[PDB]
Order: C-alpha cells, then sequence, then structure tokens
C-alpha cells in the first residue's frame, strides 16, 4: 500500500464524520438563528467548541501524510487543507489572548454609539440613527458631527489591542510556513503544480494594480462628476478642485455611494424601472417570488429545488412567535439539507437579494459533489459574481415583461440606461478604489514596512492619492481610522469584494457571447438559453479540486483576471462622463484644509 | 431488484445510528458472500493493535434524520435471487381460475 491510498483511505473515513459534524453545527446556528433562546445559544456554542476541537484533532493527525509523495491533486490539496493548523497551533495563553482581544474589539463595535454634547444621557446606534443621517439628511452639522463621534469612539482606545493582535497574526501565519499574514491570507491564490497554470502572489498584486490603473481614467471622471453635483447641494463646502469630505460622500467609512444617487441622478424627472409598484397591485408575495426564481433557473439548464427546500426554508417572517433574524445569508446544512433565511417582502431589493440566495444555493448544489474538504468554490468570489450575474440577468427589462410585472407595450430611453449605468457605478465601481487602497495598506501593515509612527498619515495620504477624501477634522496618529472598518475589526478579507467584482464582469463579458443577444451589454439576459447554462454549470461544479485559473479560462477562455469587460460595459456611461466633464475641471487637488 | 423510500419509516431524530456500512475491507466481496468481521482495517506494514495510525474502523453509520435531502433517505432494497437447479420447482407464480 503505498501513500496515497493511505491518505485516501483516511480521506474516506474522515469526510463521513467531518460532514455528520457540520451539519450538527449547521443545524445549531440554524436553531440559533431561528428562536435566539438561551437553549440554542448553548447548544451552538457546545457545537461550536466541538467542531473545533475535531477540527483541531484531525489537523494534528494529518500531519503523518508527507506532500512530497502526492502525485495526485485531489487528494494533495486535502492534506495541504487539513496539515494547516490555523490558530489552534499556539500556546494555550497566546490563543486566550487573540480570542479576549477579538471579543474586546467586538464588543467594540458592537457598542458603538453616538452621544449628543448638549445631553449626555442622550444616545444614538449606528443602524437606525447613523446610517439615515449619513444617507437620508442634509444637513452638514449634523452629519459631520456624527461623523466625528463616531470617528472619537472606535480609535486611541483600541490600537493598543490592535497591534497585538496584528502581531499575534504574524506569529500564528510564521507558525504556519508562512512569511506573514498577507502571504496567508493569499495562499489561496497561489497554485503550484499544474502545467500552464501556476500562479504567484505578487502576481496577483501585479494584475490588481494595472486593473486598478486602467480603471482610474473612469473613476477619475465619476469622482468629478459626483463632485460637479454635489457642489450644487452643499456651497461654500465642496472645493472645485479639492478632494471631498469623508461625511458628504453618502456613507460612515465611504464604502458605497449609492445614498448619493438622490443628489447626483442626471434624469430625476422620470421614476427609475421598478417592479414595486406592479407587486404590490398584483398582490404578489414571497412564494410567487421564489416560484418565479426557480422557473428562471430551471429554464437556463439546471436542476430543480429539492423537496426538503421548499419544506424546510423559512421564506416567511414567522412575526413575534418567533426571533427570527432578518438577515438574508446563504446556509448550507449539507447532506441534500438547503435553507435560505431571509424576511422577503414586496420589493426589487428583495427581489434581487432572494435571487442571489437562490444562485449560491444552485453554487452549493453544483460543487456538493466534491468531498467536504472541497465543497467551495473555485475561488472566494465565485460565489458573489455568480449571483451578481444571476440578479442582473433577472434584472433586464426582458425578464420582467416575461414574467408579467411590465407591460408589453414598455419602452426604454437612453436616458434611464444612463441612470442605470451611473447607479450600478456608483454601487460596484464607488468601492474598488477604497478596497485597493485598504487592501494595501494591509498589506504593507502586515510586512512590517511602516513599524511604529507613520500608520495614520501615511493612510491619509494613500487615501487622498487614490480615493480622493479630505479630512473634515485634524486627526493624529493615535486615531486609528482603519480600526473602526467592519472587516478590519473582525479579521475578514477586504479584497475579496474586487475579485468577485472582476469575476462578475468576466462571466458577463463571456456567457453573453453564446446566447443570443442584441444591443448593449447591459441589456443581456440568458434566460432560456440552455448552451450558457450548462457552460456555466461546467465550471460550477469543480469546485475546489481544480485550480481557479483553469475554471476562469473554461469560462473566459483567458488564462489571467481581466478589466476590459469593465471598460466595454461602462462606455455608454464613460462617453456621457466625458461630455459632461468636457466642460468642467478634471481630477483633484491632494492640498486642501492647511490644518 | 426492489428498492422503495422509508424516510417516515426508518429515520430518527438527533441521527438514527442503528444503520452502518462497511467501507474498508482487504478485498472485495464475492457474490452472494456475507461477512460480519468487525476487525481494524490495516492500512499499512504496521502490525494493527488498536486505533490509531494506519488503522481505522472499517464500519461507519449512517444517522438518518428526517431533514435530509432525497439522496440522503434511507432506502430499503430487497433483491430477489432465484435458483434453477436440478430439482422440482417449488415455487411458481400465481394462477388464475
Amino acid at each position: 500500500s503505498t501513500i496515497e491510498e493511505q491518505a485516501k483511505t483516511f480521506l474516506d473515513k474522515f469526510n463521513h464524520e467531518a460532514e455528520d459534524l457540520f451539519y450538527q453545527s449547521s443545524l445549531a446556528s440554524w436553531n440559533y438563528n431561528t428562536n435566539i433562546t438561551e437553549e440554542n445559544v448553548q447548544n451552538m456554542n457546545n457545537a461550536g467548541d466541538k467542531w473545533s476541537a475535531f477540527l483541531k484533532e484531525q489537523s494534528t493527525l494529518a500531519q503523518m501524510y508527507p506532500l512530497q509523495e502526492i502525485q495526485n491533486l485531489t487528494v494533495k490539496l486535502q492534506l495541504q487543507a487539513l496539515q494547516q493548523n490555523g490558530s489552534s497551533v499556539l500556546s494555550e495563553d497566546k490563543s486566550k489572548r487573540l480570542n479576549t482581544i477579538l471579543n474586546t474589539m467586538s464588543t467594540i463595535y458592537s457598542t458603538g454609539k453616538v452621544c449628543n454634547p448638549d445631553n449626555p444621557q442622550e444616545c444614538l446606534l449606528l443602524e437606525p440613527g447613523l446610517n439615515e443621517i449619513m444617507a437620508n439628511s442634509l444637513d452638514y452639522n449634523e452629519r459631520l458631527w456624527a461623523w466625528e463621534s463616531w470617528r472619537s469612539e472606535v480609535g486611541k482606545q483600541l490600537r493598543p489591542l490592535y497591534e497585538e493582535y496584528v502581531v499575534l497574526k504574524n506569529e500564528m501565519a510564521r507558525a504556519n510556513h508562512y512569511e506573514d499574514y498577507g502571504d496567508y491570507w493569499r495562499g489561496d491564490y497561489e497554485v503550484n503544480g499544474v502545467d500552464g497554470y501556476d500562479y504567484s502572489r505578487g502576481q496577483l498584486i501585479e494584475d490588481v494594480e494595472h486593473t486598478f490603473e486602467e480603471i482610474k481614467p473612469l473613476y477619475e471622471h465619476l469622482h468629478a462628476y459626483v463632485r460637479a453635483k454635489l457642489m450644487n447641494a452643499y456651497p461654500s463646502y465642496i472645493s472645485p478642485i479639492g478632494c471631498l469630505p469623508a461625511h458628504l460622500l453618502g456613507d460612515m467609512w465611504g464604502r458605497f455611494w449609492t445614498n448619493l444617487y438622490s443628489l447626483t441622478v442626471p434624469f430625476g424627472q422620470k421614476p427609475n424601472i421598478d417592479v414595486t409598484d406592479a407587486m404590490v397591485d398584483q398582490a404578489w408575495d414571497a412564494q410567487r417570488i421564489f416560484k418565479e426564481a426557480e422557473k428562471f433557473f430551471v429554464s437556463v439548464g439546471l436542476p430543480n429545488m429539492t423537496q426538503g427546500f421548499w419544506e424546510n426554508s423559512m421564506l416567511t417572517d414567522p412575526g413575534n412567535v418567533q426571533k427570527a433574524v432578518c438577515h438574508p445569508t446563504a446556509w448550507d446544512l449539507g447532506k441534500g439539507d438547503f435553507r435560505i433565511l431571509m424576511c422577503t417582502k414586496v420589493t426589487m431589493d428583495d427581489f434581487l437579494t432572494a435571487h442571489h440566495e437562490m444562485g449560491h444555493i444552485q453554487y452549493d448544489m453544483a460543487y456538493a459533489a466534491q468531498p467536504f474538504l472541497l465543497r467551495n468554490g473555485a475561488n472566494e468570489g465565485f460565489h458573489e459574481a455568480v449571483g451578481e450575474i444571476m440578479s442582473l440577468s433577472a434584472a433586464t427589462p426582458k425578464h420582467l415583461k416575461s414574467i408579467g410585472l411590465l407591460s408589453p407595450d414598455f419602452q426604454e430611453d437612453n436616458e434611464t440606461e444612463i441612470n442605470f449605468l451611473l447607479k450600478q457605478a456608483l454601487t460596484i465601481v464607488g468601492t474598488l478604489p477604497f478596497t485597493y487602497m485598504l487592501e494595501k495598506w494591509r498589506w504593507m501593515v502586515f510586512k512590517g514596512e511602516i513599524p511604529k509612527d507613520q500608520w495614520m498619515k501615511k493612510w491619509w495620504e494613500m487615501k487622498r492619492e487614490i480615493v480622493g477624501v479630505v479630512e473634515p477634522v485634524p486627526h493624529d496618529e493615535t486615531y486609528c481610522d482603519p480600526a473602526s472598518l467592519f472587516h478590519v475589526s473582525n479579521d475578514y478579507s477586504f479584497i475579496r469584494y474586487y475579485t468577485r467584482t472582476l469575476y462578475q464582469f468576466q462571466f458577463q463579458e463571456a456567457l453573453c457571447q453564446a446566447a443570443k443577444h442584441e444591443g448593449p451589454l447591459h441589456k443581456c439576459d440568458i434566460s432560456n438559453s440552455t448552451e450558457a447554462g450548462q457552460k456555466l454549470f461546467n465550471m460550477l461544479r469543480l469546485g475546489k479540486s481544480e485550480p481557479w485559473t483553469l475554471a476562469l479560462e473554461n469560462v473566459v477562455g483567458a488564462k489571467n483576471m481581466n478589466v476590459r469587460p469593465l471598460l466595454n460595459y461602462f462606455e455608454p456611461l464613460f462617453t456621457w462622463l466625458k461630455d459632461q466633464n468636457k466642460n468642467s475641471f478634471v481630477g483633484w487637488s491632494t492640498d486642501w484644509s492647511p490644518y | 431488484v426492489i428498492a422503495w423510500n422509508s424516510n417516515k419509516l426508518d429515520s430518527k431524530h438527533s441521527g438514527n445510528y442503528d444503520y452502518w456500512y462497511r467501507s474498508l475491507r482487504k478485498s472485495k466481496l464475492k457474490p452472494f458472500e456475507r461477512d460480519i468481521s468487525t476487525e481494524i482495517y490495516q492500512a499499512g506494514n504496521k502490525p494493527c493493535k488498536g486505533k490509531g495510525p494506519n488503522c481505522y474502523f472499517p464500519l461507519q453509520s449512517y444517522g438518518f434524520r428526517p431533514t435530509y435531502g432525497v439522496g440522503h433517505q434511507p432506502y430499503r432494497v430487497v433483491v430477489l435471487s432465484f435458483e434453477l437447479l436440478h430439482a422440482p420447482a417449488t415455487v411458481c407464480g400465481p394462477k388464475k381460475s
């Protein structure tokens, strides 16, 4: 018996109990999310502890199989995934300290509150008040005050713990045969041992920088247009050549620019295409929406939903009888138990969210043939890319007219197309340079290039150089601004959004070549097209058994990532932006507010 | 071969561990052969003396649950084997009168 047979036997013996414990943990999490009770919390905690102990034991016992004597890629990848001990390789004291720091940062981020200066007892919380002020308010004082309060809450009282957290993560990465935590996160992008499909961590950075440099003109024109539009709404505040303030970006951190659509719409004289009123008049419900989505997914050649899905998914808010959380997320309990938890209502946003969740469930069912150690997409961005392209295909006017929501005599003009493209640019493209800058700053912090006392200075310098956001209030080195981010304070990646955006654009460029379509790219619809459905299913069923480069080339025909699909998609908007900025200043000056 | 779904018969809450299956053995089984051996499968050259490296239990439990998918529900399978040995045919089908 060779080493390969022993490794296969170990994997076959381990995957059964792995799937069993994963299903147990998923059922515990579902019972916790559907009914918040002490018993459910205790059961979920016990299941998580058992799962962590099982993972630690399996990672400790899996060290007996060498990686140099494995000729099969499917077994080698699973062995490499099992050998990674994760956070369980550190000592007890260091692990307890890291967990305490994580819990402290989570409690600080969750308990973020903004109080009035006149009344210290009168305070508010993030979601209902701060988002409403930053999104649906036109007052310069209230928004700036709320932003300054939120920036002062998370800050100097968190950096002494954040630095120790970074040090512990670097030690953990060095313990797992990595140079730093950045290389540990980029380990999923590295591919070795494949003829003509190798990939390095530096190649990813080079490709991201090249895509950013190619998008730079479009983002510059978009920023110039947003500045010219906001200059009239806020006189004597928006600089004509300087950067834009952070509190007027329509977001607490400047991530999304969708909230500025109410003030930057070019053709607001006519309402945008919305099927909410149609569903209200027709008295539809979540069941009809899910049935239409199922018919749409079946019409392209994908298998229909299982019976347990319709018999176990909570597609309707139960009310006060159950303490359910209205947070739409994909649930994959395993062994054919696919569920969806979402409080779907009669709205277009909920329609797109339900389509995204059904696309995620279809992907999970697609890569379900692979073992438990490979039950995942080719990368951390394939799921969101598939969901977004499915939502875009469903949001097409032809599909809306076919499903009976729009009248057959409905027409579309260029103004609606320009408005839709501007909305999509503010929603997706608005967060790309910020994502790039945040990821580069975090990578440089992990590399140790900025050791002690140049974090905030270089952070704001790169921010004004890339995104172009001027400081509305003088800061210093103690105010750790990146620590207030959701993904940074909770140890989550941020470049995954850029990767899924690239994958979405590449899939939109690729799949629309086979399906019959005439006109622009945003009107592409893959409904009733079995060819594109089969071409997509040939890649969705691959899972993690093959590198992401081969799976991407099997769809777009390219061995590397590309950004030209985004330019071809936004060319109708880019031309209008050039025509509007022809008589306006282009660019932004980094010299403003000499504090 | 006769098989039918038994989801409402063989399923049990918190997993029905009453059913097991053999996934590891030294060699393939001959047709019409039965073996209920519970010896630990030796996957290496080292002598097997207990649970540990290169020594895994060959029997695994299903754990049927009612919330599983259609592919994981318990299915009772009955295979009818007919013998045509040199002997009087004592078994026959029904005859209508």
